[PDB]
């Protein structure tokens, strides 16, 4: 019957928009993501176990 | 990567944006569902299993929302046609008449 | 030759957002009638540049607000 149907689609539109953003200006977005990654990484070397 | 490889023939920019619009939503849905199912272990009394649940949940949240949605497609788009070496690919097809 | 430009742009924007080509006319703007954002505008610009090989630079999309303006820009180049 009718059990697997799409309704109220609003995800692929937003993700195409973020695709447009990520293709046009890759430099700034890449550097921002790397910045967050470095914020994550710097805490690593000080790490103790119990 | 497989989905990206599928639709790279009509340029690389259009290919990246279509691969996003087509599979970013799916990967993000799966990642979020599993990440929060693993975050529900925080309220657990046992500390080891709460720690594991939180570690995995935060890991998947960071992976899905930043590393995989902004960082890898950005590297692909930046490197352009040298993302498929040693295969030879055109960065955009022959222009078509209006 | 403007009509073919309008046809191409109609097909592309129907692909993007889902507006039927018959509705698109050069006597109406983008944001206030079609409800077309700016990121959707870079969507249209990138896709048309990639498919038909016309480069519309950044910091020039905002300078055009109507379909007539877009076709004028394309056919002036």
């Amino acid at each position: 019957g009718k059990l697997l149907e799409p309704k109220r689609m609003a995800r692929v539109r937003g993700w195409r928009k973020v695709g447009a953003a990520i293709v046009r200006w890759p430099g700034p977005i890449l550097v921002g993501a790397v910045a967050l990654a470095l914020v994550g990484l710097l805490t690593l070397p000080g790490y103790r176990t119990n | 990567v497989a989905r990206l490889k599928e639709e790279i023939h009509a340029g690389i920019n259009t290919g990246i944006i279509r691969a996003m619009g087509g599979s970013g939503s799916v990967v993000t849905a799966a990642g979020l569902v599993f990440a929060f199912t693993m975050m529900s272990f925080a309220v657990s009394e046992l500390t080891v299993m709460a720690q594991v649940g939180t570690t995995i949940g935060m890991g998947l949240l960071f992976d899905t929302l930043i590393v995989r949605s902004f960082m890898t497609p950005s590297i692909a788009a930046l490197l352009g046609k040298w993302f498929w070496w040693p295969q030879v690919v055109r960065q955009r097809p022959i222009p078509q008449p209006w | 030759t403007q009509e073919e430009i309008i046809a191409g742009l109609a097909e592309i924007i129907e692909e993007v957002t889902g507006i039927e080509p018959s509705e698109v006319t050069p006597e109406k703007s983008f944001v206030d009638d079609l409800d077309i954002d700016s990121l959707s505008m870079v969507e249209i610009a990138v896709q048309t540049e990639d498919k038909y090989g016309v480069k519309i630079p950044d910091e020039d999309l905002a300078g055009l607000r109507t379909v007539g303006d877009v076709v004028a820009y394309i056919q002036k180049l």
